[PDB]
């Protein structure tokens, strides 16, 4: 009774096969990079407009990697977004060195983590790998997890 | 000219002393959705009725 | 006025056998 | 008028997995439900139950 | 992985094998077409 | 859709009606067994073709496929 | 008692049944159902019971 | 003497509706107790049986938890003042995880990602006593004379 | 002569068995070389590859925060006492979430939706000293000189 | 206006259809898709739109 | 390893050919 692992590490796409959510009813202003965290800043007829994170904002999700509906190599404007809710995934980081295992993250401006010493949120799941000069960590998102300040 | 005016029907047992209809109705929307979503709307329906004496 | 599609009557038994009282003559 | 259920899991290795002699494991997971549902219709019966009236 | 939901059939994989390959193509209808024709 | 197991007829532990629902926007109906014919492939052992609904497998197993798909790596 | 099906007995609408198996990962799961009703008891004076025997 | 045509639209929400097929979780194996339960609002979970294992719902009233809300359903429901409602010693579908639509008391559309709070009838208003751990989705609309809003629900 | 029939009702639950089918969540891990962990207790962590993730597991200690609960499965050898245990050398599955039966060791049954604290030695007591975020379910079994109860298990 | 699809156009590149029906438990899940563009003008000076009557 | 022979069997198409091609050829002779 085991979950499957699954195989390619890029930045931007599921790293597991566990219980995930993709919201994929929203749209992008500006333009957003695979694998950065989003917020939600408006809802038109069921839909919502994503846009990448600033310094004060509430994560909502993760963008994800697909390679029909973004054929550039990252979202741009006015494009049909695929967001990833509850899962683990692949993201971004500006980070040195590992944190420790099952702390909580903590996101710094463009939707890039930074910090490893949250109240609460998203926590680390163990993977820690190098891309292009740079790193790639392995993030939990949960949905009810950060909650929009009153 | 109560009679003529409007329309007369027979549908009625003359034993019967009620009768009842039913009307219905439903809801719904739809949405503009990427490849990989998991979030697609719901429909669903609605029903009522009255009587007469 | 939110009902259902389905009325109770439509998902109703009427079992076909009736009990009446007993009165002994004498 | 009331309904009954239960389950049962099984994985493709205990499926595949063989032994010397006996019913295979799905078939006795399988006949447990059955056993399960009437032993709780006999219990229903006997010993009724609160909450449900 | 996660597929489109409107393909999430076992045709994603076979029917791709089957459309895009050649020899596969043959090993598929030269028995039942021939098979036929006789 | 429709099973018989009635003991009298031979008939029994076969479906007696079909769903068919091809699409094209037009609704999924009923078809009678005795009008239509199923096709099946080659055999495989009973446990699976239980677990299959009574349909067989594709010839192309992963041993053929992979065999071929070496052969583009060669 | 009087073992009549006049004055009391079970109904069981629905026989025991059992689902295709809904797959998962590395694994399935089978569910099985049924329906009852209990004991119904028409005339409750054809009934005695001796307690603490 | 010239033709015309007319366009309407249907209504998007119902009370006690499954707003989306996201994932979502479903207990069928609890039971109302003392009195009935509205369609579109919160319950409360009395206890629960040590071995036969069903549990005791009911209506929310004040100082207790919420726990799940009940849900549609054509078969499961009964009618009475004119909606569908819960009757007591009935199976119920509760709804543990997912979106959900709810009944609303108040007037003004909320935030988006915020905290819910619900009164002590088990319907939602802007300014409650009682506070949950669920949110807001984003959705706000109004059948004819019933308010309406679109509410996330996580395990308690 | 009066003829006899008799009755017996099976048991409800084995040590480590998943409760029911509400949206669960097992992965495999490889356990440590330094002792053995029993089925139905809770793990804990000592080191996750870069890599991938796989983690590396052994029974929980005083001062760590727990992991998950093993579970029954394929893999699983008997002990002295025949008890059933994970080898020192092998796969584990590990559940994060979810309904589940795991050992307890305290005396009266637990009350539905407070927290659950662990002891030493991963097991359930009423008065640890390890404070866990997973709650009680409200399921307290008794099977052959074994305590068991019923655990709600959320994602760490 | 003049009608001529050489001035204006509506595409609908794929026709409403439903998918098979995706089972759970005791349930089922029933979706649809289908596509559209929207409208394009390939000749504009062809329209004209009186406003403020 | 493998040693319920339906896996081997249903897995290897080989071991297929040599189980099936006597049988079904004599009964169609």
């Amino acid at each position: 009774y085991e979950n499957l692992f699954l195989r390619p590490a890029c930045p931007g796409n599921i790293s597991d096969t566990s219980t995930y959510n993709i919201d994929g009813a929203c749209v992008a202003q500006g333009d957003i990079g695979f694998g950065s965290a989003v917020q939600v800043v408006g809802i038109v007829d069921g839909v919502k407009v994503v846009a990448a994170l600033p310094d004060g904002g509430t994560p909502y999700g993760i963008a994800f990697r697909s390679q029909y509906e973004h054929l550039s190599g990252k979202i741009l404007d006015g494009e049909v977004c695929n967001v990833v809710s509850h899962g683990r995934v692949w993201t971004l980081t500006s980070l040195g060195e590992a944190p420790s295992l099952f702390s909580k993250l903590q996101f710094g401006s463009g939707g890039v983590v930074t910090g490893g010493s949250g109240s609460a949120g998203w926590t680390f799941a163990g993977g820690f790998v190098k891309h292009e000069d740079g790193y790639i960590i392995e993030v939990q998102v949960k949905q009810n997890a950060f909650i929009a300040p009153p | 000219s109560a009679l003529r005016v409007f329309p007369v029907t027979t549908e009625l047992s003359p034993t019967d002393k009620t009768f009842e209809y039913m009307t219905f109705d439903k809801v719904g929307t739809a949405q503009i959705i990427a490849d990989y979503t998991d979030d697609l709307p719901l429909v669903d329906a609605l029903g009522t009725s009255e009587f007469g004496k | 006025a939110t009902m259902g599609i389905w009325t109770a009557q439509e998902l109703h038994r009427i079992k076909s056998q009736s009990y009446e009282e007993d009165y002994p003559v004498g | 008028v009331f309904r009954l259920g239960n389950a049962y899991l099984i994985s493709i290795d205990e499926i595949k997995a063989g032994q010397a002699t006996g019913r295979p494991l799905s078939t006795r997971k399988a006949s447990a439900c059955q056993l399960a549902h009437d032993q709780l219709v006999n219990r229903l019966v006997f010993k009724g139950s609160a909450p449900h009236k | 992985s996660p597929k489109p939901f409107f393909m999430s059939d076992a045709s994603y994989h076979v029917g791709s094998f089957y459309n895009d390959n050649a020899t596969a193509k043959r090993i598929v209808d030269v028995i039942p077409e021939e098979m036929v024709t006789a | 859709e429709k099973r018989v197991t009635n003991a009298r007829s031979p008939r029994y532990g076969e479906p007696e009606i079909y769903k068919v629902s091809p699409g094209d926007n037009i609704q999924p109906y009923l078809i009678h067994h005795t009008r239509i014919f199923i096709a099946d492939g080659e055999r495989v052992t009973p446990q699976m073709r239980k677990q299959n609904q009574g349909w067989g497998a594709s010839v192309l197993n992963k041993s053929l496929i992979d065999a071929i798909c070496d052969y583009d790596y060669c | 008692y009087e073992k009549n099906p006049m004055n009391m007995s079970i109904e069981i609408p629905e026989a025991f049944n059992m689902l295709p198996a809904q797959p998962k990962d590395l694994h399935f799961k089978v569910p099985c159902t049924s329906k009852c009703t209990g004991l119904t008891i028409y005339r409750p004076m054809t009934i005695v019971l001796i307690t603490g025997v | 003497q010239i033709n015309a045509s007319y366009q309407r639209d249907m209504a998007i929400a119902l009370p006690g509706m499954v707003a989306d097929t996201s994932k979502y979780n479903i207990d069928g194996a609890c039971v109302v107790n003392e009195g009935d339960v509205l369609v579109g609002a919160a319950v409360q979970v009395v206890q629960a049986q040590a071995v036969d294992g069903h549990k005791l719902v009911k209506a929310l009233t004040t100082g207790t938890t919420p726990y799940g809300v009940a849900i549609r359903s054509h078969w499961q429901t009964v009618n009475a003042q004119n909606q569908m409602i819960y009757e007591d010693g009935g199976a119920i579908n509760v709804m543990t995880s997912g979106r959900v639509w709810m009944l609303s008391k108040s007037t003004e559309a909320p935030t988006f990602g915020s905290a819910v709070k619900l009164d002590v009838d088990g319907q939602e208003k802007s300014d409650g006593t009682i506070e949950t751990t669920w949110t807001y989705a984003g959705g706000w609309t109004k059948y004819k004379d019933i308010q309406l809003v679109e509410v996330q629900l996580h395990q308690l």
